[PDB]
This record gives structure tokens, C-alpha cells and sequence, in this order.
């Protein structure tokens, strides 16, 4: 993901902060409502 | 000749079957279980022959 | 016993039906935990309700021991 228009000195990205005060540097999943794919399972999903 | 040609026909029909049955990997389909049963039955019959 | 319940809108304190006494609060996260926090479920049961691997369940017998996280007992 990136901004199509603005450079690093115009728009700057940061990760959202969880309600517990921890940075969510990963793809979030609704573990109670997500359903695994019929062919692939997800192990890790870090963000940088 | 009989057993191996039956096996060949079953393989061709498996090539047919793959067009019809779902390619899901979550669990073995009942039709897939029956197909595997038939294939193993043919193979065992060939061994015994 | 009297426990808070989420069956009614808004949450209200309702006396347990006969046969059940324990208050409980179950909370687990969903896709909207980004800003809204964990889901909240309130009710009464005859025994400490079952817990899913991702769901935290709390059980208490005291009065008003299951309020909403943003409200005091
Ligand atoms: C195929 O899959 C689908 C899903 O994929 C599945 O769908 C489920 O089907 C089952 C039954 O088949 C459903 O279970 C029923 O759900 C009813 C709905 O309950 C919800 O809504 C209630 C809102 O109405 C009241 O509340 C509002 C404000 O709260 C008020 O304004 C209204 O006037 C009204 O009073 C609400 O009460 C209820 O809350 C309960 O549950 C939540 C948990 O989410 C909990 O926090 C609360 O404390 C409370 O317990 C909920 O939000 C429900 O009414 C119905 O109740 C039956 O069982 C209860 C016992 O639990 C009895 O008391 C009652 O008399 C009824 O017999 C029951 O629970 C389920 O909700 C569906 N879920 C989904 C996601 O669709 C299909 O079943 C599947 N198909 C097959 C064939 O299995």
C-alpha cells in the first residue's frame, strides 16, 4: 500500500494502535467470524 | 489385459470426473471416497491376479 | 440473582429466570476491534457458560458483578 499522489514529505503512514495500546503491525482478522479458505491456511501476516 | 484395460478406462473416467467434482481440499468428498475405493479395488484385483 | 443482560436494548438488569443464578460476561474480538473494542455479551445462566478458544468468559455470583466495561458496578 502507498499513496498514489503524495510523497513521504506530504503523507506519512503509521500503524493503527489497538484499544489495549499496542501497535497493530499486522493484518487484522475477525477470528470469531473469519473462515479459512478451502485450499490455503494463513500462518503469519506481519506488516512493515 | 482385462484388468489393466479396466484400469485404463477408470483412469480416463477419472479424467472425466475431475471436470465435475469440486477440487476442495477441506475434506474428502463422499464421491471422492468412492472413487478412491474403486481405484484401490482395481489395484488390489490386479495384484491378486 | 439479578444480572445485566444484552438481550434487551439498551442493556438492563433483569432477574434470572428460575433455575439459573450465576451472572456472566463474555467478551471476544471481531473485525471491528480496531476502534470499537471487544464484543460484549451479558446474561444469566445456571452454570458458568462454555468458552470458545478465542472467547474470554467471566462468571460471578455477586450482585451487579457483570456491568458494561464503561460503567461502574
Ligand atoms: C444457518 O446458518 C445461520 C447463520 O450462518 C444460522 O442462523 C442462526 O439461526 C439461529 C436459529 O436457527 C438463531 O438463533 C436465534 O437467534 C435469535 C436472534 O437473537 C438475536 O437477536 C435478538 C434481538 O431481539 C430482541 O432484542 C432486541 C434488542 O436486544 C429488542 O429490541 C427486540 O425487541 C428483541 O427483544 C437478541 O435478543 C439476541 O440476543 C441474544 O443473543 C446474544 C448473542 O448474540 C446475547 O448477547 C444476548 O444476551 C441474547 O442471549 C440476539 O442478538 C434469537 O431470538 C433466538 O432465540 C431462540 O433461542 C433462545 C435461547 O437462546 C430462546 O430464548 C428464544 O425463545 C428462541 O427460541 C435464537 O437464539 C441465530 O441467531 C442465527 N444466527 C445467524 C448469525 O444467522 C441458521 O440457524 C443456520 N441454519 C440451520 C438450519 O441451522
Amino acid at each position: 500500500f502507498r499513496s498514489q499522489t503524495y510523497n513521504a514529505e506530504e503523507v506519512e503512514f503509521t500503524f493503527a494502535v489497538d484499544n489495549d495500546g499496542k501497535t497493530i503491525n499486522k493484518i487484522d482478522i475477525d477470528t470469531e467470524a473469519y473462515t479459512e479458505n478451502g485450499e490455503w491456511a494463513i500462518d503469519f501476516c506481519p506488516g512493515v | 489385459t482385462l484388468s489393466i484395460s479396466v484400469l485404463l478406462s477408470l483412469t480416463v473416467f477419472l479424467l472425466v470426473i475431475v471436470e465435475l467434482i469440486p477440487s476442495t481440499s477441506s475434506a474428502v468428498p463422499l464421491i471422492g471416497k468412492y472413487m478412491l475405493f474403486t481405484m484401490v479395488f482395481v489395484i488390489a484385483s490386479i495384484i491378486i491376479t | 440473582i439479578v444480572c445485566h443482560t444484552t438481550a434487551t436494548s439498551p442493556i438492563s438488569a433483569v432477574t434470572c429466570p428460575p433455575g439459573e443464578n450465576l451472572c456472566y460476561r463474555k467478551m471476544w474480538c471481531d473485525a471491528f476491534c480496531s476502534s470499537r473494542g471487544k464484543v460484549v455479551e451479558l446474561g444469566c445462566a445456571a452454570t458458568c457458560p462454555s468458552k470458545k478458544p478465542y472467547e474470554e468468559v467471566t462468571c460471578c455470583s455477586t450482585d451487579k458483578c457483570n456491568p458494561h466495561p464503561k460503567q461502574r458496578p
